[PDB]
C-alpha cells in the first residue's frame, strides 16, 4: 500500500524517449496497481513541468502500461529536476490528484544532467523530507562520458538515506532496464 | 528571461598584465560560457561549465564565478588574445550572449605614415571623383582627420573606414575617402588631408594640385 | 575531426524566403540537439531556433512564425527554413552544435552570409591609386552585395597590405587597399591589385602605373 509518483527527465538531452519507456514499461508491469493496492502517478519535467496522469486516473496494472507507453517526450531547454520534484511534492501527492490519506508517498525521479535550477534543490528535498516522502533517484551518465562527480553527488543528494538503498547509476539510457529489478525489490 | 551585460565594454592592456573580464546575470544561474572571436571570424568555444577550458585554450585563460557575477581572466595577456569576448548563458529562455568585452593591446606610440592620392583619370570619365588618404600603422587608435580644399576646409562627402587593431605589430589603420563630382573637383585646385594624432603637436600634413 | 558547414547564404529581397542548410560530420549527429545563431554585421551573437535530438523545436520571439528549424538524420543535415524575410534578419548565420540540453554552442561552422535587400546587385568600378617606400593602393567603388575578393601580385605580395572594411553606403559598398613596397620596387617591378567580386561574376587586374 503505496501511492507511487515518477518524475520523468524529458529534456533536450534525454535521447532516445524509448529506452526511457522501455524503462517504465520493464518496471511498472511488475506492480499490482488498484485503488486498494499501489497506485502510480508519472511526472514530465524540463523548461516546465506537466502531469501525464494523476495518482488515481487508473485503477488497473494494464491500463497504466497501456498510458505509459503513450507518453511522449516533451523536450525543453533546460533540466529544471527541483522544480519537477517539488511539484510532484505539492501537486501530484495531493488527495485532489489522488493521493490517499495515510498511505505511504514514494517519488522516483530519472535524471542525465545537473539540474540548471539546483539552487533550490536543497529546500526542496527537505520539503520532501518534511512530508515523509521516500526517494529514489537513478543517474544517467551518458552525456558525462567530464567527470561524473558533481553530479553523481547531486543526484545522490536527492535520494533518501541510506543513499546505497535508494540511489542508482546508469551508464546511458539503455542500461536503465537492468535496474527494474533491483529498483523494485527494494521499493518493495 | 536573462540579460547579460558585459564590462567593461572594452579595455586595453599591455602584455604581461593580467586582466579580468566580468559578466553580470540579471538573474542567477549556476554556469556561464565564453566565447573568443577575432574580426571577420566564426566564435570559437573558449569556456565552458564555468572554468573548463575548451580544448586548445591555452592555459593563461581561466573562469570563475557564482550568482549574477561571473568573470573571465587571463593570467598573462599575450598580444594573440586580443579579440571580443561573450559570455553566454543557458539558464534562460531564450538563451543570450552578453554584448561583449573587446580587448586591445597596447603598444609603443608610434605616428601614422599619411599618403594622399589623387581621383584615378579612369574615375574622372565617369563623372565621379574620389580623393584617398591613407593613414597606415599608428598607435594609440585615437585619431582625426580634416579635409581641405583651396584652404577651407571641407566634409559633406566623406566615409571613413579603420580596421581592427593588426594582428602582426598592434597598430591601427585607417582610410579616408572624399567623393565629389567631376565638377565640383574641377571647379578648385589644391586639395590636402590633415591627420591630427597624439604623437605630434601639429598635424601630418599630405597633399597636391593640379 | 567534429565538422560543420553553414551553405544557402545570398541576397534576397525583403519579404523573400530563403532555405539555410548545415552539413554536419565527426559525430553522431542524430543524438545532439542543434541551433542557428546569427550576428547582424557590426553586431552581437543571437541565438535563433534550436532542434532537439528528439524532434523538439524552439525559437526567439522575432522569429517564430516565420523561420523554421528542421533536420534530416539520414543525410546528417540540419535547415533553416526562413519566410518574411526583414531586413533586420541581415547576418551571418552559423550552424551551431549544442551540449546538454543545447544551450552550449560546442562546434560552430563558419558561417553563411545572408543579405535581405532591394538594393541591385552591382559590379565594383576599380580604379588605380598612386602618388624610401612608397605606398599604393586601389579604391574598389560601388558594388553590391558582399563579398568581394582582393589581393596583390595575386597573393604573393601580403606584406604591407591594408585592406579595410566595406563602408556601406546609399545601397553601394566602397572599399579600398593599399600596399606598402620598397621604392626601388616601383615602379621598376611590377605591383597590381587583383579583385573579384562573384555575385557579378566580374574579375579584374588593375595594374598601378605612375
Ligand atoms: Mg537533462
Amino acid at each position: 500500500q503505496l501511492d507511487i509518483v515518477i518524475v520523468l527527465d524529458g529534456s533536450n538531452s534525454i535521447y532516445p524517449w524509448e529506452s526511457v519507456i522501455a524503462f517504465l514499461n520493464d518496471l511498472l508491469k511488475r506492480m499490482d496497481i488498484g485503488p486498494k493496492q499501489t497506485q502510480v502517478g508519472i511526472v514530465q519535467y524540463g523548461e516546465n513541468v506537466t502531469h501525464e496522469f494523476n495518482l488515481n486516473k487508473y485503477s488497473s496494472t494494464e491500463e497504466v502500461l497501456v498510458a505509459a507507453n503513450k507518453i511522449v517526450q516533451r523536450g525543453g531547454r533546460q533540466t529544471m529536476t527541483a522544480l519537477g520534484i517539488d511539484t510532484a511534492r505539492k501537486e501530484a501527492f495531493t488527495e485532489a490528484r489522488g493521493a490517499r490519506r495515510g498511505v505511504k508517498k514514494v517519488m522516483v525521479i530519472v535524471t542525465d544532467g545537473e539540474s540548471h535550477d539546483n539552487y533550490r534543490l536543497k529546500q526542496v528535498i527537505q520539503d520532501c523530507e518534511d512530508e515523509n516522502i521516500q526517494r529514489f533517484s537513478i543517474a544517467i551518465l551518458g552525456h558525462y562520458n567530464l567527470s561524473t562527480e558533481k553530479f553523481v553527488e547531486e543526484i545522490k543528494s536527492i535520494a533518501s538515506e541510506p543513499t546505497e538503498k535508494h540511489f542508482f547509476n546508469v551508464s546511458d539510457e539503455l542500461a536503465l532496464v537492468t535496474i527494474v529489478k533491483a529498483l523494485g525489490e527494494r521499493i518493495f | 528571461q536573462i540579460q547579460l551585460t558585459q564590462s567593461p565594454s572594452s579595455l586595453s592592456a599591455s602584455v604581461g598584465d593580467r586582466v579580468t573580464i566580468t559578466c553580470s546575470a540579471s538573474s542567477q544561474v549556476n554556469h556561464m560560457f565564453w566565447y573568443q572571436q577575432k574580426p571577420g571570424k566564426a566564435p570559437k568555444p573558449w569556456i565552458y561549465l564555468t572554468s573548463y577550458l575548451a580544448s586548445g585554450v591555452p592555459s593563461r585563460f581561466s573562469g570563475s564565478g557564482s550568482g549574477t557575477d561571473y568573470t573571465l581572466t587571463i593570467s598573462s595577456l599575450q598580444p594573440e588574445d586580443f579579440a571580443t569576448y561573450y559570455c553566454q548563458q543557458w539558464s534562460g529562455n531564450p538563451w543570450t550572449f552578453g554584448q561583449g568585452t573587446k580587448v586591445e593591446i597596447k603598444r609603443a606610440d608610434a605616428a601614422p605614415t599619411v599618403s594622399i592620392f589623387p581621383p584615378s583619370s579612369e574615375q574622372l570619365t565617369s563623372g565621379g571623383a574620389s580623393v584617398v588618404c591613407f593613414l597606415n600603422n599608428f598607435y594609440p587608435k585615437d585619431i582625426n582627420v580634416k579635409w581641405k580644399i583651396d584652404g577651407s576646409e571641407r566634409q559633406n562627402g566623406v566615409l571613413n573606414s579603420w580596421t581592427d587593431q593588426d594582428s602582426k605589430d598592434s597598430t591601427y589603420s585607417m582610410s579616408s575617402t572624399l567623393t565629389l563630382t567631376k565638377d565640383e573637383y574641377e571647379r578648385h585646385n589644391s586639395y590636402t588631408c590633415e591627420a591630427t594624432h597624439k604623437t605630434s603637436t601639429s598635424p601630418i600634413v599630405k597633399s597636391f594640385n593640379r | 575531426e567534429v565538422q560543420l558547414v553553414e551553405s544557402g547564404g545570398g541576397l534576397v529581397q525583403p519579404g523573400g524566403s530563403l532555405r539555410l542548410s548545415c552539413a554536419a560530420s565527426g559525430f553522431t549527429f542524430s543524438r545532439y540537439t542543434m541551433s542557428w545563431v546569427r550576428q547582424a554585421p557590426g553586431k552581437g551573437l543571437e541565438w535563433v531556433a534550436v532542434i532537439s535530438g528528439g524532434g523538439h523545436t524552439y525559437y526567439l520571439d522575432s522569429v517564430e512564425g516565420r523561420f523554421t528549424i528542421s533536420r534530416d538524420n539520414s543525410k546528417n543535415t540540419l535547415y533553416l527554413q526562413m519566410n518574411s524575410l526583414r531586413a533586420e534578419d541581415t547576418a551571418v548565420y552559423y550552424c551551431t552544435r549544442g551540449f546538454g540540453d543545447g544551450g552550449y554552442f560546442d562546434v560552430w561552422g563558419q558561417g553563411t552570409l545572408v543579405t535581405v535587400s532591394s538594393a541591385k546587385t552591382t559590379p565594383p568600378s576599380v580604379y588605380p591609386l598612386a602618388p624610401s617606400m612608397v605606398t599604393l593602393g586601389c579604391l574598389v567603388k560601388g558594388y553590391f552585395p558582399e563579398p568581394v575578393t582582393v589581393t596583390w601580385n595575386s597573393g604573393s605580395l601580403s606584406s604591407g597590405v591594408h585592406t579595410f572594411p566595406a563602408v556601406l553606403q546609399s545601397d553601394l559598398y566602397t572599399l579600398s587597399s593599399s600596399v606598402t613596397v620598397p621604392s626601388s620596387t616601383w615602379p621598376s617591378e611590377t605591383v597590381t591589385c587583383n579583385v573579384a567580386h562573384p555575385a557579378s561574376s566580374t574579375k579584374v587586374d588593375k595594374k598601378i602605373v605612375p
